[PDB]
RNA sequence: AGCUCGUGUCGUGAGAUGUUGGGUUAAGUCCCGCAACGAGCGCAACCCUUGUCUCAUGUUGCCAGCACGUUAUGGUGGGGACUCGUGAGAGACUGCCGGGGUCAACUCGGAGGAAGGUGGGGAUGACGUCAAGUCAUCAUGCCCCUUAUGUCCAGGGCUUCACACAUGCUACAAUGGCCGGUACAAAGGGCUGCGAUGCCGUGAGGUGGAGCGAAUCCUUUCAAAGCCGGUCUCAGUUCGGAUCGGGGUCUGCAACUCGACCCCGUGAAGUCGGAGUCGCUAGUAAUCGCAGAUCAGCAACGCUGCGGUGAAUACGUUCCCG
């Protein structure tokens, strides 16, 4: 069996792409029970929307860490890597949308003496 | 004078070692108390004798001291008059025995603390601080497996009132470079007018030490 | 970016149920500090109300309203030789669309109606019909630009 | 999740503890786990040194406390005893989550 | 601040009202912060040596 | 290659170097090449090459002419200044 | 990002060169030059965290393939091919091509690539100005007190108040309030501390123990914003919660002056705010909560770290300040 990995800010995911009926069985929860925002559904379908294979291939993912959007991005990256390893001809169809690479944008290290990252304390003139 | 951070205090867990390497639950307080007590007791003696580093370790209810003397013979005189005397003093001041074990250094000019002690003694002996620093730099750069040196004697130099801080350097003394293995020495000299600060830096070599 | 060059446009995918980059930009603008799904539902309800009211394509009506309220000239302020001049400069399509969306969302939040969905629906309807606060502000900006047209010869 | 949310006082100490744990468990011959990447945090220490007007040069000097974790599954009493018999460093203040 | 007074004040005192600091390092009854139970001198000594649990000074 | 901004103000060392190079070039006619240390021969070769590359004016005139044709006065600020301080005649 | 130094060169001398003219960046980083030659404090790198892959090993994590199980959980055997928190190696070095540029540094685009042109973020604070902060961390030259200004004790004060300034929280309402049902994050506080099931409680909580110098235990087999249903009908109100009265709780002998929390009633200002002004360039602002430093007991809405969901702009340096 083929298996890949997807990473995010503070989340990881491992999937095994196999043919069958389109479904997303998460760790104890289903697709609608894990993506209730209705935007993460579209986000994780985008890899399967550029190439119409939503109801053609299965997705049995196992993830850990992060939140809704993080898990959505991790599953998207995992599906992208699986499509890269299975159908190389469809690789550009997924790269054209901004996939196949983990966005370097992540949570940075907060600074000292400040309220948050890149935020100086407010002070009035005198 | 400047806001430069102590290289030893910064690399105490990267390059340099720690003078107190032990652990204890609720007894670290008494451990460091006995440590500073022994330090205060040996201050005058080992300063008149020449001291570089006092590494103290804690064992099962006993102590393990290692003092780095520069001039052996003053502290180690007659067997039963000076060494055993200080040992008994430490033992009766603390609540345990003391198996004192002295370790001799390889070169007094290579240790920063010893160079600072020597230059401070020279300054207190009513000599030219400039010439003293120059001769100390020469001794520490006479190929003692070194590559750079920087000596500074701040405070009321020459018994004056202005806080003159003569910045004297020789060779390569980088402070921002981590792979330096630079030894540092901080000393406080006491004169008839006030206090004086002595800051020394000895860049031995570019050894990784990983 | 600032003083370095332009920025790369985000290759955002078209909306799945509407397929309109303008609609997605309006959603991203009306988004309230993380209320993604809430803003999506609000815009969907507003478009559904506009459809029930008019009887045509919501995306086409929104595009028509945006094209009608698009400001073709925005005034500025530049000091040339120790004297402030409000010279009007040619605006770009992206900047004009962003300003139009900003004015639209502002006047929709300012409108006093029952719900935000109804507010946005009525704002879009007024912008499409040509009688709304957005159209009034567009006309005011056009009048200001025509009045300040006297000083436009630099193009620096 | 499990194993673990702990904290240590020295990076050297904690990495040596992890190494010796791995060594003793491998010598018992049981097993190992799959490490995963996770960074450390910056502890909360911004204490003053004097109650006087020291409000310039005031804030802090970070106390570096690096922490590492090692997950485990499928318990076995033999491994339990081999891991709970003794702790060589004893300075890593482990806390159960 | 001697051994006798330290031992008399650390354990159950005669009257409960006697609940002062009574540091263990120097022994002084007052001038010590119960935040750490140590007199400022040794407190800062350990802070600079890197032994007290989490105390430091200027870096900003 | 390199214009020396001292040929007309500090001609002492310039003339010394010129005489040394002339003596070396005249001795080269003898044939004393292998009768010298290798490092010294290499240092010689290098200095002679640098000279021959940076010297094309002092080997022909030797008569302090009264005319100069300069170019790129923007970067040759020292050259134009020296020309103006040693004589008004300058063609830039 | 500048500060400099040894020699040399010119001036009687203070001093001039090195640091003056260009290409380019963050650099006084490089080179062409340049009576200068080299070096130091500088910058970068060396160090830390994250991004891809590989090896030594498959732990009270995962369970894919096999099975044993009943729901409050991979709970129990067997499984490396799966995210390599311990060590190392590979991968960014303008590596190659083109337009270039003085065919010298250096700029843009392209191929592979996770990052392409110090990858994203920090540690890293030079000579020195503010006669900068500290003699209450400590030492400290000099003066002063000593039956005192040393020390303890009981009470009070630092928490007072007809006002002003500074920083944060609550909000001012429908992207809302209340009730019922629901999913993932990292970070641990624990030995005289954490403390799950139960008894009874509107609720702090009275009973208490399986379990802990470290995954059997709370902080849940992890929260809020987030999703579904009902209701309020857009108002000084089911928004907001303060003062105040009645019924109590956690600590310690002692809580109006002397913390916090719960139940009932009481229901004030606040309708997004003028003159002025602050912070923010991508995981940033915004918004939400979690945890900790010390305490037997908290003024903690503060200070530090954490991540959930996560936007619009970037003509340009004419212009306010450095
Ligand atoms: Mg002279
Ligand atoms: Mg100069
Ligand atoms: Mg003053
Ligand atoms: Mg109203």
């Amino acid at each position: 069996p083929i298996q890949t990995v997807g990473r995010r800010k503070e989340a990881v995911v491992r999937v095994r792409l196999v043919p069958g009926t389109g479904q997303f069985n998460l760790d104890g929860r289903t697709l609608e029970n894990y993506f209730p925002n209705k935007v993460h559904q579209q986000l994780i379908k985008a890899p399967l929307v550029t190439v119409d294979r939503v109801d053609q291939f299965d997705i049995y993912a196992h993830l850990d860490g992060g939140g809704p959007s993080g898990q959505a991005g991790a599953l998207r990256l995992a599906i992208a890597r699986a499509l890269i390893l299975v159908q190389p001809e469809d690789r550009p169809a997924l790269k054209k949308a901004g996939f196949l690479t983990r966005d370097p944008r992540a949570i940075e290290r907060k600074k000292y003496g400040l309220k948050k990252a890149r935020k100086a304390p407010q002070y009035s003139k005198r | 004078m400047g806001q430069k951070i102590n290289p030893h205090g910064f690399r105490l867990g990267i390059t340099t070692e720690w003078k107190s390497r032990w652990y204890a639950d609720k007894q670290y307080k008494d451990y460091v108390k006995e440590d500073v007590a022994i330090r205060k007791l040996l201050a005058t003696g080992l300063e008149r004798a020449g001291i570089a580093d006092v590494e103290i370790e804690r064992t099962r209810d006993r102590v393990r001291v290692d003092i780095h003397t520069a001039r052996p013979g003053i502290v180690i005189g007659r067997r039963g008059t000076e060494a055993d005397r200080i040992r008994a003093d430490l033992e009766k001041l603390t609540g345990k025995q003391v198996q004192l074990n002295i370790l001799e250094v390889k070169n007094p000019e290579s240790q920063a603390q010893l160079v600072a002690q020597g230059v401070a003694e020279q300054l207190s002996n009513r000599v030219a601080f400039r010439r003293a620093m120059r001769k100390a730099i020469q001794s520490a750069m006479r190929q003692p497996n070194v590559k750079g040196i920087r000596v500074q004697c701040s405070g009321r130099l020459g018994g004056a009132e202005m806080s003159r801080s003569e910045f004297y350097r020789e060779g390569r003394v980088p402070l921002h470079t981590l792979r330096a293995d630079i030894d540092y020495g901080l000393y406080e000299a006491k004169t008839t007018f006030g206090r004086i600060g002595v800051k020394v830096w000895i860049y031995k070599g570019d050894i990784v030490g990983g | 970016m600032p003083r370095k060059g332009p920025a790369p446009k985000r290759p955002l995918v078209n909306d799945p149920v509407y397929g309109s980059q303008l609609v997605t930009q309006l959603v991203n603008k009306v988004l309230l500090e993380g209320k993604k799904s809430l803003a999506e539902r609000i815009v969907y309800g507003a478009l559904e109300q506009a459809r029930e009211k008019t009887g045509t394509d919501p995306v086409v009506t929104l595009k028509r309203a945006l094209d009608n309220v698009k400001p073709a000239l925005e005034v500025r302020s530049r000091r040339v030789g120790g004297a402030t001049y409000q010279v009007p400069v040619e605006v770009r399509p992206d900047r004009s669309t962003t300003l139009a969306l900003r004015w639209l969302v502002n006047f929709s939040r300012q409108r006093r109606e029952k719900t935000m969905v109804e507010r946005l629906a009525n704002e879009i309807l007024d912008a499409s019909n040509g009688l709304g606060a957005s159209v009034k502000r567009r006309e005011d900006t056009h009048k200001m630009a025509e009045a300040n047209r006297a000083f436009a010869h630099y193009r620096w | 999740k499990i194993r673990i949310r702990l904290k240590a006082y020295d990076h050297e100490a904690i990495d040596a503890s992890a190494r010796k744990i791995v060594e003793t468990v491998t010598r018992t011959g049981a097993s190992v786990v799959g490490p995963v990447p996770l960074p450390t945090e910056k502890n909360v220490y911004c204490v003053i040194r004097s109650p006087h007007k020291y409000k310039d040069s005031r804030e802090h000097f970070e106390m570096r406390t690096h922490k590492r974790l090692i997950d485990i599954l499928d318990p076995t009493p033999k491994t339990v005893d081999a891991l709970m018999r003794i702790d060589l460093p004893a300075s890593v203040d482990v806390n159960i989550q | 601040a001697k051994k006798a007074l330290v031992h008399k004040a650390n354990k159950k005192p005669k009257f409960a009202v006697r609940a002062y600091t009574r540091c263990n390092k120097c022994g002084r009854p007052h001038s010590v912060y119960r935040k750490f139970g140590l007199c400022r001198i040794c407190l800062r000594e350990m802070a600079h040596a890197g032994e007290l649990p989490g105390v430091q000074k200027s870096s900003w | 290659q390199r214009w020396l901004g001292g040929m007309l103000t500090n001609f002492s060392t310039v003339h010394k170097r010129l005489q040394r190079l002339k003596e070396l070039e005249a001795m080269e006619q003898t044939g004393g090449f292998e009768g010298r240390t290798k490092k010294e021969i290499l240092m010689l070769t290098r200095e002679k090459n640098k000279l021959e590359r940076s010297l094309g004016g002092i080997r022909d005139m030797q008569k302090v002419p009264s005319a100069v044709w300069v170019v790129d006065t923007n970067k040759e600020h020292i050259a134009v200044g020296e020309a103006r301080k040693l004589g008004i005649p300058v063609i830039a």
